[PDB]
RNA sequence: UCAGGCGAUGUUU
DNA sequence: GCAGCTAGCCATGCACATCGCCTGGAATGGGT
DNA sequence: ACCCATTCAGGCATGGCTAGCTGC
C-alpha cells in the first residue's frame, strides 16, 4: 500500500531491519510544552491555574478585605498570523479574569458584607504559537529555544586533588533550590566542617545546627554513638560493642571472665570478634589511666552541687575523674570515635565554634548576611526564618523534593516545598557517610542530573514575576483603602505583567531571531538544547567536562551535530526520538524484552533507569521469531559495553537511527566517516539556500519525507478529497462526502503564499505540485515549498562529477566548474532586500512626500509617478531614487537604493498612522487594495456561496426532486415553498430563512473585512506614514561562491571553464564539476566516495529508462524492468508489487523516474558494497566504477581510470558579491577621526595589533609611519597627503595622530597633568 | 548624536557630568542657609561618591545603575581595558586605501605577482588615476574626473592598467601569527570578483581555500613603495626567520605531479631505445611512442662549477627512465644529475630546491621553483591520479588474525572467571594483546599495499613497488601518512575514554566496512575532545604571543661589537637515550668567544671571532671537538641594545 | 554615528 | 607578647577579523 | 490628557594584601 502521492515516485530502499516504531511528530518540544502552558486545566498542576492559585488570594494587613481567583479566558486574536506579519504588531490574545472582591464585617465575626465580581479584568497580552511551533513578534519570527540546567536537588561533589597540593581530597555538598538561596556544606583540610550561604563567606557548620534551636548535648546525641562506663569496684567497667574495635589495634590485654582472648598490643581478628559475640561478654575492666584521653557525651554538674564541672564534648584527666567521682556518677557516657571509621568532625568544629547559644549564631548569621548593623533580635529572627522556611522566598518543586528524597533514600517522592530540621541533618548525615568511606560521590553530567526546560516553563515563571510585581501595588492600595468605592479592575494595573512578558519574549538570551533560510534550518533551530542563558553556565567559565559528551548521550542528544567554534558542546542538539518525561528528563525509547522474545511492545526510560538493566544494540541478527539467533551479544550495561548471554538481556534498541539527530541523519553513508567531518557535514547542510529549480537528491536517507511534511513550509491537505481548481495563487479543495461536517459544511482554500522575505534575505516561495482533477488523500502535500519537490526534501542539485587533478584549478579544495552549470542556471538563487523610508513630523515642520527635487531633473525623477513613489516593476540600480521625501525648509531627505545592490522592484507597501490623510499613490495602491479583498475574500465567500447553493439547490433536488419545477427557475427560489410538507420542507423553510440571516451575514462579514483593512494601525510616536520597498535580486554562481557536499568538503569556485574543456568520455557526455582527490586520504571522510559510486548506478537505471521511453516503447517492457530493480538487494523491507498499478499509473512513474531512480540508504543500516556492485551491473557500467575519460585540450586518454558519479552539492550562502569590499577615501567617524567599520557604512579594514607587529618586524618604518599618520588619522596630513598626490608627487607628511591628542585630553580631565615637553 | 528622528543617544559622559553638577548646585544651596549638619553631612556623602562615579565607576563597591540595566562607561573604562584608546585607536587603528574579499587559485602567476579584481582595484587607486587623467589632459577638474570614473568609459580602463603596471601592493591575511602573514605583490589586473593568489605562498600564509579571506592594503608614498619592493615582495622570502629552512616547500598537487611523474615501472612501451637527449626523450612521451615512465638510457649533460666560479660541462650516458629526463629539462644549469635521479617524494624534493639556492644563488631558485610548479600541475593532470572503493585493498588474513585475538580474550577471560588473575593485570593482559593484534594487522596491510603490483617482464614474473592511488597519495608525503592510510584498511585500534582511561574492546573494524553503532559512538568523544579542545587552546595561545611581544620589544641591534670575552657553554643533548640535537645544529651560525683548542693543546684551530658557518661546522666534526664556548645574547655587554656579533646569523639571509 | 545580545564565519593539521 | 607564617578577601586577565540582525531614557507629575 | 519640569551566581591562577597565630 502507498499514500497516493507516494505512488508518483516511489523511493527505493536498501536496509535490512524492520522498523517497528515510525518517526515521531518533530516538534512535540515546541508544541506540547505551549499547549500546556496555555489550556484550561483543573487541580492547578502547570499552567496559569497553578500561577494564580497560587499568588491568590490577597489579604488586606487583616482589614478583612480580600481578593481571590475564578477562572480566566482568552478572546480570538484581533489579526491572523498572515495580516500579522504583514503589519507588524505581535501575533497576541487578550487575557480576561474573573476576579472576587470580599470585605467582612468590620468589628464583628466574618460577616461579608459585599462581594462584587468585575466580570474579566483586563491584564494584558501574552503571545501565541502559530502551529509550526514559532512566535511573532513584531513582525518578524522569532522561536524559544529550550534550556537545559542542573536539576533543583542536592549533589556531593569531590573536587579532587587540585587543592591544596596536600595529595587530599574534599566532599562538598550542595543544595540548589528551584528558587530562592542556595545552601553549601563543605570540608576544610583539618576536617572541620562549614556551611555557606550563597556563596558569602565560610561559617562553622554547627553555628547554623545549634542555629535551629538544638542544645549540644542533643547535638552529640544525635550525630555520634555512645559508650558506657561504669564506676564499679574500680577502674570504672565498660560496654564494648566487639565490632568497634575491629578498626583500632589494642594497647591493653583483652579477655573474658579471665578467658583472654588477646594480651595487650595486638590488633583484633575477625574470628576473635565472632568468639566474642558468640560470647556476650561485654561488661569488663579497662585500664583506667587511659579513658582520660577521649572525650565527654553530656554534662555532669554535680548531683548535689550541680558546679561547673564539665561542659560537654571536652577531654578528660584523672583529676576530672576525681573532682566527679567525689559523688561518684555511676554512670558515664562518652562518644565512640574511630579514626578510619567514624570521625571526630563535628565534635572539633564545636570547637572551633565562637558562640555559645542561639541567639548569638541567630547574630552572627545576620552579621555576615548583612555587613555593618546592629541586629535587633526579632530582626535577625525574621531574616533566618525567611531564607529556609517561608513559602514566599524559597521553593524547591516537586522536582526538586523527588530528586532530593531520592538521593536520600528516602521513602515517598511527594511532600513539602521547604526544607526542614530533618532535611538538612539527613544532608550532613549523608555528607559525613561518604567522608568515611561509603557512599559515591556523584557527577554532574549523568542525565539523570540536568534537566530541560521549555518555552512553557520559561514564560511561566516570567509572568510569576509579573504578578509578584502587582500584588505588592494591589496590597498596598488595599490597605490604604476603603469601603468598596473602587471596582477590582482598577485596584490591578496590567503594565507590569504586559512589560515583563514583552521583556521576555522580545529580548533574552534565548529567544532569538529564527534562522528561516531553509527548511531543514528551522526543524533544526527549533529542536535545540542550549544550556546557556540565565540560571545557566556562560562562555568563559564552562571547562572540558560539560563540554565532553557523558555516555548517557546515547540516545538522547546527538553525539555529533553541533556548532564549532567558541561555544561547542554547549548547543547539543536533541536526537530523534528523544522525549521530554513528565518532570523534565529527557527519555527515550526501548523495546521490552521477555525471557527470549524481542516484543514489539516500546516501552520508555529515562537517564538514571537505564543504569540498572542491560541493554541490547540496534544492529543484531534476530530471526523471524523473536530470538536473537546466536547466544552471546554485544551490548551495554553501565556506561559499559561487553558481551553478555542470551538471557540477560532486558531491552532491545528501537532503531538503528536513534543514535543521532535530524541534523545528521540525512547523510547517505554517515558510518563511513570519521566524526570530524560528519560533523562539519551537518553544519554546512544546515547552511544551504533555496535553488531556482528544486530537485530531489538522487542518494538520500528516507527521512526527507518527514523532515519536509512535518515542517511547516509546505501546504499539507487538511481533509481528503478532489481538487477543483488548481491556480499559481490558490488551490481550491471539494471535500469528499463522509469526511465532510452535516451542516451546511462546503469546500476548502488554501492560499499558497507567493514571493516574500524570509529572515535571511532569501526567498520564500510555494509551486502547486498536483493537476486539476485529481484525488488527494488526508495528510498529504499539495504545495512544494522553497527547497522541497513533491514533498521530499531537497536542499542542493546533484551534478555530475569526476575526482581528478586538473592543471592547479583545484588546488586545495576548490572545485571548479564547467559553464553547462551557470549556464542552465541550476544555481541561480534568488535574494530579496527590505529597504525602508518613514517621515517624522517635526519641530520645523511637517513632511509631505512629493516628487519635487532640485539638482536633477527627470532625466532621473522619470521612473516615479506624479504621487513619488516608484512604480512596481522598474529596473532599478544603485543611485536610484525609491521615494521622494522633503522636509520644511526645502531640504532633501529623500531614499535611495545604495551603492551595489541591483534590484527589481515587487513590492510596496505603506502604513499610516490613523489620523491623517492618504496621498495620491497610497489612494491608488489603496484602492487596489480594497479591490485585492474583494476578490479575495468575497471571491473566496463567493465559489463559497456557490458551492453552498448546490448543496441547498440538492436539498431540493436529491430526493423528492422537482426537475422540471426546478430546472426553469433560477437558484433564487427556495424560501416560501410549499413541497412535500415532511422534513425536506421543513428544511427548506427554516434553513432558507437561515440563509437571508446569511446573506446578511455574508454583508456584515465583508464590511467587517473593509474595516480592518482601512483602519490605520499604531506607529512609533511622532511618524506620520511609512513607506516600504522590496527589491529582488537575481545571483548567478562565479569564482568565488563557496560549495560543499554533504559530508564535509567544503570548496571555493574557481574558474568556469567553456564546454569544450571539461574531461569528456568515451560517449560525449561533459562532466560539470571536477573536485580533488588529495582530500579524500587526509580528512579520513571515504564516505563521499561510496555516494558518488551509488549514485552512478542510479543514473544507469535513469539512463535505461529514459531510453527505452524515447523509443516509445510498450509497456510490458517498463514493468519488468522497473519491477528488477526495486527487486534487487539482498533481504530488504522494500517490498513493491508493481504489477497492481494501473496501466497509465506506471507510464506516470516512468515519467518521474528518467533523471534517476531515487534510492535509500537508512543511516547506520546502508547499502553494503556488495549490493552497489550488483546494481551497478544491472546497469550496463563497468564493475570497479571508474570510466576512462579523455581530455577536451589534447583529446588524448588519462593515462588511467577515474572516478566519475553522481554527487549531490549545495549553494552554501557565503556569496562572494556579498563578501568582497573596498574603499579609497569617503566617511570619518567623529569622536576619534578614524575611518567607519564595515560594509554598509563605507568603512575599510583595521590594521590591528598584529600587523603592526608584523611591519615591525620587517625593517620597514615608512609604510608604518604612513599606515598610521596619512591613511587614518591626522587631518590636516591626510588632505594635503591627497592633494599630492592628485598633483603627481608622492610625499607625505607626519605631522600628529589625532587620536592621540583625544587621549592627552581624557588624562588631562582626570586629576592627572600631561604635556609635551620641548627640545 | 541625533539618533534616528529626534531623541539624543545618551552619553555616560553627560549623563554622569550632569548628575555631579546638580548634587553641587544642591551642596551650594544648603550652604546658603546654614541648615543642620545632618544634612549637611547627606550631601555631602552623595557628592563625594558622585565623583568617584565619575572617575572610576565600579570601584567603590557597587556600581551605579545605568539609564537601563548595566553599568555605565566612566573615564577610567574609557582608557583601558580591551577597548580603551591604548588597543583600540592608538596601537592598531582602521585605515583608508584598503579592501576586502575571498581568495581562489589561479596557477599561472610568477611568484611575484597576484591576481586582483577590477572592480576592487578601480575603486582602490581612484587619486592616481584623477592624476594620471587630468595629466593627459583628458579632463578639466576634479568633478568631472569624478564623473568619469563614474561612468566607467573606455579609458579609464587603459590608465588603469598604465598606473597599476609597477605598484606592489600589500596582502594579509586575518589572523596575523608571524612576520610572513604580509607580504607584497604586483597586481595583475583579472575580472571576477575573488583575489586569486598564486599557490606556493598557500603554505606561509597558512591559507586553506575553504572560503578564507584576504585583506589587500595599498602603500601610498615612494618610500613604501620601494619598502613593499625590497623587504616584503614574496621573492626575498625563501627562508624563515623562524629556523631557517625553506618555506616554498611545494605541497600536495605538485609533489604527486613530479611524483607520477619520475618513478619506474618494470616493462612499459618503449623499453631499452636510447635517446640523444631530453629533447627527444618529450617527443617521443607526446608523440606517443614510449611512456611516460619506462627504464632507458640516455645522453645527458650536466654543469658542474668546481672551477673558481666556472662552469665546465661533460657528458655521459646515465641509465635514467623517460619521464625524469623530461623533468631535467628545467633544472638550470650547475646541479648534480644525481638530484632528479630517484623516486622525488616531497622531501627530496624540498632538498633539491635548497641544493639548488645554497649554489646557485636566488634568481635561479626564484624562477626554478615556478618551473616544478607549472610542471608538476601538468603532468599531475595528464597522469589522472583518481581514488575508488576498489584501491583500499582489505588484507585477506584480517579476519583470521582477529578472530585468533579473540579467542585468547577468552582464554584471559576464564582464567579469570575461575579466579586465577586479579582485575589489573587482567586489564593490562588484553589491552596489551589487543595492541600486539593491532600491529600485526598493521604489517598485513601495508606490506599487501606496497608490494601488491606483481606482472611479467618479457618473462614470467616480477614484483615491484605499486601504483595504487591511495598508496601514492601516501608514498608520496603529499597526503596522509602509515597512520591514516591504517585507519581506511586496517583495524582503527583502541579509543579512549573520556577520562583518560582506555575501554577493553577495539573498534574491530575500518572505515571501509561500515561501524555498526556502538563502536561509531565511541569514536565520537574519542574526537570531540580534542576538537573542542582546540578552540581554547587558540584563546590561551594568542595571550601568550601578546605578553611575550610586549617585553621583548625595546630590542634593537643597536651597537656592532661589544668586544666581550664572556660566553657561554654548547653541549649536544642527550637524554639518557639517544642524542637529541647534534652539536652542529646548535652551533650552526653563532659567533664563537674564545679560540677552539684542538684537543692536541698549543693547536689553534679557529679564531675567537669567527661566524662557524657549514664549512667551520665541518672542520668541527673533523676533529670532533664537542664542546665549544660561544657567545649568546644573555651576555652581551652593550647599553640599551644588543650588539651585532652577539646575535649570529640573520636566519632569512 | 554610540553601547549590549545572538548567530555565523574563519583560525580544521 | 613580638615576629615570621599561614590563611581568607579582593584585583587583575582571559585571541583576532568579519558579517549580519536587532535593540536600545525614562519617571513621575505638571498647566491649560 | 501631552510633551516636557526635576530625578532614578559551576574559575582560576596568581598575586597582592591584611589579620591572626603560635615559635620564642
Ligand atoms: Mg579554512
Ligand atoms: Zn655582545
Amino acid at each position: 500500500v502507498y499514500s497516493y502521492t507516494e505512488k508518483k515516485r516511489i523511493r527505493k530502499d536498501f536496509g535490512k531491519r524492520p522498523q517497528v516504531l515510525d518517526v515521531p511528530y518533530l516538534l512535540s518540544i515546541q508544541l506540547d510544552s505551549f499547549q500546556k502552558f496555555i489550556e484550561q486545566d483543573p487541580e492547578g498542576q502547570y499552567g496559569l491555574e497553578a500561577a494564580f492559585r497560587s499568588v491568590f488570594p490577597i489579604q488586606s494587613y487583616s482589614g478583612n478585605s480580600e481578593l481571590q481567583y475564578v477562572s480566566y479566558r482568552l478572546g480570538e486574536p484581533v489579526f491572523d498570523v498572515q495580516e500579522c506579519q504583514i503589519r507588524g504588531v505581535t501575533y497576541s490574545a487578550p487575557l480576561r479574569v474573573k476576579l472576587r472582591l470580599v470585605i467582612y464585617e468590620r468589628e464583628a465575626p466574618e460577616g461579608t458584607v459585599k462581594d462584587i465580581k468585575e466580570q474579566e479584568v483586563y491584564m494584558g497580552e501574552i503571545p501565541l504559537m502559530t502551529d509550526n511551533g514559532t512566535f511573532v513578534i513584531n513582525g518578524t519570527e522569532r522561536v524559544i529555544v529550550s534550556q537545559l540546567h542542573r536539576s533543583p536537588g542536592v549533589f556531593f561533589d569531590s573536587d579532587k586533588g587540585k587543592t591544596h597540593s596536600s595529595g587530599k581530597v574534599l566532599y562538598n555538598a550542595r543544595i540548589i533550590p528551584y528558587r530562592g538561596s542556595w545552601l553549601d556544606f563543605e570540608f576544610d583540610p583539618k576536617d572541620n566542617l562549614f556551611v555557606r550561604i550563597d556563596r558569602r563567606r565560610k561559617l562553622p557548620a554547627t553555628i547554623i545546627l545549634r542555629a535551629l534551636n538544638y542544645t549540644t548535648e542533643q547535638i552529640l546525641d544525635l550525630f555520634f554513638e555512645k559508650v558506657i562506663f561504669e564506676i564499679r569496684d574500680n577502674k570504672l567497667q565498660m560496654e564494648l560493642v566487639p565490632e568497634r574495635l575491629r578498626g583500632e589495634t589494642a594497647s591493653f590485654d583483652i579477655e573474658a571472665n579471665g578467658k583472654v582472648y588477646v594480651e595487650k598490643g595486638r590488633r583484633i581478628t575477625a574470628r576473635h570478634i565472632r568468639q566474642l559475640e558468640k560470647d556476650d561478654v561485654k561488661l569488663i575492666e579497662v585500664p583506667v589511666e587511659y579513658i582520660a584521653g577521649k572525650v565527654v557525651a553530656k554534662d555532669y554538674i554535680d548531683e548535689s552541687t550541680g558546679e561547673l564541672i564539665c561542659a560537654a564534648n571536652m577531654e578528660l584527666s584523672l583529676d576530672l575523674l576525681a573532682k566527679l567521682s567525689q559523688s561518684g556518677h555511676k554512670r558515664i557516657e562518652t562518644l565512640f570515635t574511630n579514626d578510619l571509621d567514624h570521625g571526630p568532625y563535628i565534635s572539633e568544629t564545636l570547637r572551633v565554634d565562637p558562640t555559645n547559644d542561639r541567639l548569638s549564631a541567630l547574630v552572627e548569621i545576620y552579621r555576615m548576611m548583612r555587613p555593618g548593623e546592629p541586629p535587633t533580635r526579632e530582626a535577625a529572627e525574621s531574616l533566618f526564618e525567611n531564607l529556609f522556611f517561608s513559602e514566599d522566598r524559597y521553593d524547591l518543586s516537586a522536582v526538586g523534593r523527588m530528586k532530593f528524597n531520592r538521593s536520600l533514600l528516602r521513602e515517598e517522592i511527594e511532600g513539602s516545598g521547604i526544607l526542614s530540621k530533618d532535611d538538612i541533618i539527613d544532608v550532613m548525615k549523608k555528607l559525613i557517610d561518604i567522608r568515611n568511606g561509603k557512599g559515591e560521590v556523584d557527577d554532574i553530567d549523568h542525565l539523570g542530573n540536568r534537566r530541560i526546560r521549555s518555552v512553557g516553563e520559561m514564560a511561566e515563571n516570567q509572568f510569576r514575576v509579573g504578578l509578584v510585581r502587582v500584588e505588592r501595588a494591589v496590597k498596598e492600595r488595599l490597605s490604604l483603602g476603603d469601603l468598596d468605592t473602587l471596582m477590582p479592575q482598577d485596584m490591578i494595573n496590567a503594565k507590569p505583567i504586559s512589560a515583563a512578558v514583552k521583556e521576555f519574549f522580545g529580548s533574552s538570551q534565548l529567544s532569538q531571531f529564527m534562522d528561516q533560510n531553509n527548511p531543514l534550518s528551522e526543524i533544526t533551530h527549533k529542536r535545540r538544547i542550549s544550556a546557556l542563558g540565565p540560571g545557566g553556565l556562560t562562555r568563559e567559565r564552562a571547562g572540558f567536562e560539560v563540554r565532553d559528551v557523558h555516555p548517557t548521550h546515547y540516545g538522547r542528544v546527538c553525539p555529533i551535530e553541533t556548532p564549532e567554534g567558541p561555544n561547542i558542546g554547549l548547543i547539543n542538539s536533541l536526537s530523534v526520538y528523544a522525549q521530554t518525561n513528565e518532570y523534565g528528563f529527557l527519555e527515550t525509547p526501548y523495546r521490552k524484552v521477555t525471557d527470549g522474545v524481542v516484543t514489539d511492545e516500546i516501552h520508555y526510560l529515562s537517564a538514571i533507569e537505564e543504569g540498572n538493566y542491560v541493554i541490547a544494540q540496534a544492529n543484531s541478527n534476530l530471526d523471524e521469531e523473536g530470538h536473537f539467533v546466536e547466544d552471546l551479544v554485544t551490548c551495554r550495561s553501565k556506561g559499559e559495553s561487553s558481551l553478555f548471554s542470551r538471557d540477560q538481556v532486558d531491552y532491545m534498541d528501537v532503531s538503528t537511527q536513534q543514535v543521532v539527530s535530524v541534523g545528521a541523519s540525512l547523510i547517505p553513508f554517515l558510518e563511513h566517516d570519521d566524526a570530524n567531518r560528519a560533523l562539519m557535514g551537518a553544519n554546512m547542510q544546515r547552511q544551504a539556500v533555496p535553488t531556482l529549480r528544486a530537485d530531489k537528491p538522487l542518494v538520500g536517507t528516507g527521512m526527507e519525507r518527514a523532515v519536509a511534511v512535518d515542517s511547516g513550509v509546505t501546504a499539507v491537505a487538511k481533509r481528503g478529497g478532489v481538487v477543483q481548481y488548481v491556480d499559481a495563487s490558490r488551490i481550491v479543495i471539494k471535500v469528499n462526502e463522509d469526511e465532510m461536517y452535516p451542516g451546511e459544511a462546503g469546500i476548502d482554500i488554501y492560499n499558497l503564499t507567493k514571493y516574500t522575505r524570509s529572515n535571511q534575505n532569501t526567498c520564500i516561495n510555494q509551486m502547486p505540485c498536483v493537476s486539476l482533477g485529481e484525488p488527494v488523500e488526508r495528510g498529504d502535500v499539495l504545495a512544494d515549498g522553497p527547497s522541497t519537490d513533491l514533498g521530499e526534501l531537497a536542499l542542493g542539485q546533484n551534478m555530475r562529477v569526476a575526482f581528478m587533478p586538473w592543471n592547479g584549478y583545484n588546488f586545495e579544495d576548490s572545485i571548479l566548474v564547467s559553464e553547462r552549470v551557470v549556464q542552465e542556471d541550476r544555481f541561480t538563487t534568488i535574494h530579496i532586500q527590505e529597504l525602508a523610508c518613514v517621515s517624522r513630523d517635526t519641530k520645523l515642520g511637517p513632511e509631505e512626500i512629493t516628487a519635487d527635487i532640485p539638482n536633477v531633473g527627470e532625466a532621473a525623477l522619470s521612473k516615479l509617478d506624479e504621487s513619488g513613489i516608484v512604480y512596481i516593476g522598474a529596473e532599478v540600480t544603485g543611485g536610484d531614487i525609491l521615494v521622494g521625501k522633503v522636509t520644511p525648509k526645502v531640504k532633501d531627505s529623500s531614499l535611495r537604493v545604495p551603492n551595489g545592490v541591483s534590484g527589481t522592484v515587487i513590492d510596496v507597501q505603506v502604513f499610516t498612522r490613523d489620523g491623517v490623510e492618504k496621498d495620491k499613490r497610497a489612494l491608488e495602491i489603496e484602492e487596489m487594495q480594497l479591490k485585492q479583498a474583494k476578490k479575495d475574500l468575497s471571491e473566496e465567500l463567493q465559489i463559497l456561496e456557490a458551492g453552498l447553493f448546490s448543496r441547498i439547490r440538492a436539498v431540493l433536488v436529491a430526493g423528492g426532486v422537482e426537475a422540471e419545477k426546478l430546472d426553469k427557475l433560477p437558484r433564487d427560489r427556495w424560501l416560501e415553498l410549499g413541497l412535500t410538507d415532511e422534513e425536506k420542507q421543513n428544511q427548506l423553510e427554516q434553513l432558507a430563512e437561515q440563509y437571508d440571516e446569511l446573506k446578511h451575514e455574508f454583508e456584515k462579514k465583508l464590511e467587517a473585512k473593509r474595516r480592518k483593512i482601512t483602519q490605520g494601525d499604531d506607529l512609533a510616536p511622532g511618524v506620520l506614514k511609512i513607506v516600504k520597498v522590496y527589491l529582488a535580486v537575481k545571483r548567478r554562481i562565479q569564482p568565488g561562491d563557496k560549495m560543499a557536499g554533504r559530508h564535509g568538503n567544503k570548496g571555493v569556485i574557481s574558474k568556469i571553464n567553456p564546454i569544450e574543456d571539461m574531461p569528456y568520455d568515451e560517449n560525449g557526455t561533459p562532466v560539470d564539476i571536477v573536485l580533488n582527490p588529495l582530500g579524500v586520504p587526509s580528512r579520513m571522510n571515504i564516505g563521499q566516495i561510496l555516494e558518488t559510486h551509488l549514485g552512478m548506478a542510479a543514473k544507469g537505471i535513469g539512463d535505461k529508462i529514459n531510453a527505452m521511453l524515447k523509443q516509445q516503447q510498450e509497456v510490458a517492457k517498463l514493468r519488468e524492468f522497473i519491477q528488477r530493480a526495486y527487486d534487487l538487494g539482498a533481504d530488504v523491507r522494500q517490498k513493491v508489487d508493481l504489477s497492481t498499478f494501473s496501466d497509465e499509473e506506471v507510464m506516470r512513474l516512468a515519467e518521474n523516474l528518467r533523471k534517476g531512480m531515487p534510492i535509500a540508504t537508512p543511516v547506520f543500516d546502508g547499502a553494503k558494497e556488495a549490493e552497489i556492485k550488483e546494481l551497478l551491473k544491472l546497469g550496463d557500467l563497468p564493475t570497479s566504477g571508474q570510466i576512462r575519460l579523455y581530455d577536451g585540450r589534447t583529446g588524448e586518454q588519462f593515462e588511467r581510470p577515474v572516478t566519475v558519479g553522481y554527487m549531490y552539492m549545495l549553494k552554501l550562502n557565503h556569496l562572494v558579491d556579498d563578501k568582497m569590499h573596498a574603499r579609497s577615501t569617503g566617511s570619518y567617524s567623529l569622536v576619534t577621526q578614524q575611518p567607519l567599520g564595515g560594509k554598509a557604512q563605507f568603512g575599510g579594514q583595521r590594521f590591528g595589533e598584529m600587523e603592526v607587529w608584523a611591519l615591525e618586524a620587517y625593517g620597514a618604518a615608512y609604510t608604518l609611519q604612513e599606515m598610521l599618520t596619512v591613511k587614518s588619522d591626522d587631518v590636516n596630513g591626510r588632505t594635503k597627503m591627497y592633494k599630492n598626490i592628485v598633483d603627481g608627487n608622492h610625499q607625505m607628511e607626519p605631522g600628529m595622530p589625532e587620536s592621540f591628542n583625544v587621549l592627552l585630553k581624557e588624562i588631562r580631565s582626570l586629576g592627572i597633568n600631561i604635556e609635551l615637553e620641548d627640545e | 548624536v541625533p539618533l534616528d528622528g529626534g531623541r539624543f543617544a545618551t552619553s555616560d559622559l553627560n549623563d554622569l557630568y550632569r548628575r555631579v553638577i546638580n548634587r553641587n548646585n544642591r551642596l551650594k544651596r544648603l550652604l546658603d542657609l546654614a541648615a543642620p549638619d545632618i544634612i549637611v553631612r547627606n550631601e555631602k556623602r552623595m557628592l563625594q561618591e558622585a565623583v568617584d562615579a565619575l572617575l572610576d565607576n565600579g570601584r567603590r563597591g557597587r556600581a551605579i545603575t545605568g539609564s537601563n540595566k548595566r553599568p555605565l562607561k566612566s573615564l577610567a573604562d574609557m582608557i583601558k581595558g580591551k577597548q580603551g584608546r591604548f588597543r583600540q585607536n592608538l596601537l592598531g587603528k582602521r585605515v583608508d586605501y584598503s579592501g576586502r574579499s575571498v581568495i581562489t587559485v589561479g596557477p599561472y602567476l610568477r611568484l611575484h605577482q597576484c591576481g586582483l579584481p577590477k572592480k576592487m582595484a578601480l575603486e582602490l587607486f581612484k587619486p592616481f588615476i584623477y592624476g594620471k587623467l587630468e595629466l593627459r589632459g583628458l579632463a578639466t577638474t576634479i568633478k568631472a574626473a569624478k564623473k568619469m570614473v563614474e561612468r566607467e568609459e573606455a579609458v579609464v580602463w587603459d590608465i588603469l592598467d598604465e598606473v597599476i603596471r609597477e605598484h606592489p601592493v600589500l596582502l594579509n591575511r586575518a589572523p596575523t601569527l608571524h612576520r610572513l602573514g604580509i607580504q607584497a605583490f604586483e597586481p595583475v589586473l583579472i575580472e571576477g570578483k575573488a583575489i586569486q593568489l598564486h599557490p606556493l605562498v598557500c603554505a606561509a600564509y597558512n591559507a586553506d581555500f575553504d572560503g578564507d579571506q584576504m585583506a589587500v592594503h595599498v602603500p601610498l608614498t615612494l618610500e613604501a613603495q620601494l619598502e613593499a619592493r625590497a623587504l616584503m615582495m614574496s621573492t626575498n622570502n625563501i627562508l624563515s626567520p623562524a629556523n631557517g629552512e625553506p618555506i616554498i616547500v611545494p605541497s600536495q598537487d605538485v609533489v604527486l605531479g613530479l611524483y607520477y611523474m619520475t618513478r619506474d615501472c618494470v616493462n612499459a612501451k618503449g623499453e631499452g631505445m636510447v635517446l640523444t637527449g631530453p629533447k627527444e626523450a618529450e617527443r617521443l612521451y607526446r608523440s606517443g611512442l614510449a611512456s611516460l615512465h619506462a627504464r632507458v638510457k640516455v645522453r645527458i649533460t650536466e654543469y658542474e662549477k668546481d672551477a673558481n666560479g666556472e662552469l665546465v660541462a661533460k657528458t655521459s650516458l646515465k641509465d635514467t627512465t623517460v619521464g625524469r629526463a623530461i623533468l631535467w629539462m628545467i633544472v638550470p644549469k650547475g646541479l648534480p644529475y644525481s638530484i632528479v635521479n630517484q623516486a622525488l617524494g616531497k622531501k627530496a624534493i624540498s632538498k633539491m630546491l635548497n641544493t639548488c639556492y645554497r649554489i646557485l644563488g636566488l634568481k635561479p631558485t626564484v624562477i626554478f621553483a615556478d618551473q616544478i610548479m607549472y610542471t608538476g600541475f601538468a603532468y599531475a593532470a595528464r597522469s589522472g591520479a583518481s581514488v575508488g572503493i576498489d584501491d583500499m585493498v582489505i588484507p585477506e588474513k584480517k579476519h583470521e588474525i582477529i578472530s585468533e585475538a579473540e579467542a585468547e580474550v577468552a582464554e584471559i577471560q576464564e582464567q579469570f572467571q575461575s579466579g586465577l588473575v586479579t582485575a589489573g593485570e587482567r586489564y593490562n593482559k588484553v589491552i596489551d594483546i589487543w595492541a600486539a593484534a593491532n600491529d600485526r594487522v598493521s604489517k598485513a596491510m601495508m606490506d599487501n599495499l606496497q608490494t601488491e603490483t606483481v606482472i611479467n617482464r618479457d618473462g614470467q614474473e616480477e614484483k615491484q613497488v605499486s601504483f595504487n592511488s591511495i598508496y601514492m597519495m601516501a608514498d608520496s608525503g603529499a597526503r596522509g601518512s602509515a597512520a591514516q592510510i591504517r585507519q581506511l584498511a586496517g583495524m582503527r585500534g583502541l579509543m579512549a575514554k573520556p577520562d583518560g582511561s582506555i575501554i577493553e574492546t577495539p573498534i574491530t573494524a575500518n572505515f571501509r566496512e561500515g561501524l555498526n553503532v556502538l563502536q561509531y559512538f565511541i569514536s565520537t568523544h574519542g574526537a570531540r575532545k580534542g576538537l573542542a579542545d582546540t578552540a581554547l587552546k587558540t584563546a590561551n595561545s594568542g595571550y601568550l604571543t601578546r605578553r611575550l611581544v610586549d617585553v621583548a620589544q625595546d630590542l634593537v641591534v643597536t651597537e656592532d661589537d661589544c668586544g666581550t670575552h664572556e660566553g657561554i657553554m654548547m653541549t649536544p643533548v642527550i637524554e639518557g637515550g639517544d642524542v637529541k640535537e647534534p652539536l652542529r645544529d646548535r652551533v650552526l651560525g653563532r659567533v664563537t668567544a674564545e679560540d677552539v683548542l684542538k684537543p692536541g693543546t698549543a693547536d689553534i684551530l679557529v679564531p675567537r671571532n669567527t661566524l662557524l658557518h657549514e664549512q667551520w661546522c665541518d672542520l668541527l666534526e673533523e676533529n670532533s671537538v664537542d664542546a665549544v664556548k660561544v657567545r649568546s645574547v644573555v651576555s652581551c655587554d652593550t647599553d640599551f641594545g644588543v650588539c651585532a656579533h652577539c646575535y649570529g646569523r640573520d636566519l632569512a639571509r
